[PDB]
């Protein structure tokens, strides 16, 4: 039981981290105006998957 | 593929995000972030972490 | 001399001595070039302390010198990291060789 | 949940993404397909 | 020369899975969605359910640990800029139900 | 019970790989001709290098 013996640990500081691929415009705006009809939506399982 | 994939005008490749509010309790802390993407961009969110 | 003659043979082993490299065009550019990268004028692969903000994998290795490397070698990074398959990994590879200490 | 019924709707069973999509989306999906993955976006649903 | 009577024992060891049952016919894996759970008796009506396990006695207090295997399913929509919305399905065992 | 106030180090080792860098737009290989390469530079052009 660790809480007993004397470990700590302590948190300082917290950033974010994101990353995108430079598209060229005209292609990203076509995937934009494609990607919001509502049949084009998005479907999305979870392995286990049970409860 | 000569053309129609990379831009031209500067921009960014990695982004990095500030907390905008931090809170502190004994057994855990909430972080909060105002994420930001503007137009002409698509990012995946497989390459997010903390 | 005598011992293995990496020039010819293929054994490098001094790689971990380069601080940065700086490339620049016709005396007044710069080809990674429009802000693209974090520290956009020059490549950065190892950092003294107060660079402790841009280290990845438990290093001292800059985020973007392993992205670019992680690219350059296998086409991965724009999708999140995580280990190639073994085919596309051959022996004198990155990801083979990569140590933490 | 009313237009399209419950299973047939988050793609359970039913069509896979190879026909329900405009196809100017599938166009795109099969034109950058070696350097910007798609197709683990989207359920094909099967059924024995 | 000098051996003494003696019997046997056999034991196994299986650490690090799970024991399975599928909810097939004939158990096999035909499809992601079993044939049986669509047969009609078990989707037109309502049943109750019993089970009973005899396990290895042991000496301190133990979980038995279930998973039913279930559909598991989220649909996500963005129709204007800076808008999202989603719906949750799982079924059986809905969002609602023990 | 007692160890000493310590400090830390840290460092790397890949002996046995080059360490390369692509000619692209967007560092991946697309291809073996490379987008700015295509450009010929409008096949047309010149430079030194530093």
């Amino acid at each position: 039981d660790l809480r007993v013996d004397g470990a700590s640990i302590k948190f300082d500081s917290i950033c974010l981290y994101a990353t995108f691929f430079p598209m060229a415009h005209n292609t990203a705006s076509t995937l934009e105006a494609m990607l919001r009809n509502d049949t084009n939506d998005q479907s999305f399982n979870d392995y286990l998957s049970a409860a | 593929p000569t053309h129609d994939v990379t831009t031209d005008r500067s921009q960014r490749l990695t982004l990095r995000f500030i907390p905008v509010d931090r809170e502190d309790t004994a057994y855990s802390y909430k972080a909060r972030f105002t994420l930001a993407v503007g137009d002409n961009r698509v990012l995946d969110m497989a390459s997010t972490y903390f | 001399y005598s011992g293995s003659i990496p020039y010819l043979d293929g054994t490098f082993y001094l790689n971990h001595t380069f601080k940065k490299v700086a490339i620049t065009f016709d005396s007044s550019v710069s080809w990674p070039g429009n802000d693209r990268l974090l520290t956009p004028n020059e490549f950065e692969i190892k950092r003294s302390v107060d660079g402790e903000g841009y280290n990845v994998a438990q290093c001292n290795m800059t985020k973007d010198w392993f992205l670019v490397q992680m690219l350059a070698n296998y086409n991965i990074g724009y999708q999140g990291f995580y280990i190639p398959e073994s085919y596309k990994d051959r022996m004198y590879s990155f990801f083979r060789n990569f140590q933490p200490m | 949940p009313s237009m399209m019924p419950q299973w047939s709707y988050m793609h359970i069973s039913g069509q896979d993404a190879s026909e329900y999509l405009s196809p100017g989306l599938v166009q795109f999906a099969r034109a950058t397909e070696t350097y910007f993955s798609l197709n683990n976006k989207f359920r094909n649903p099967t059924v024995a | 020369k000098t051996a003494v009577d003696s019997i046997t024992q056999k034991k196994f060891l299986c650490d690090r899975t799970l024991w399975r049952i599928p909810f097939s016919s004939n158990f096999m894996s035909m499809g992601a969605l079993t044939d049986l759970g669509q047969n009609l008796l078990y989707a037109n009506s309502a049943h109750a359910l019993d089970m009973t396990f005899e396990v290895d006695p042991m000496d301190e207090p133990t979980l038995l640990y279930v998973l039913f295997e279930v559909f598991d399913v989220v649909r996500v929509h963005q129709p204007h800029r800076g808008v999202i919305e989603t719906v949750y399905l799982r079924t059986p065992f809905s969002a609602g139900n023990a």
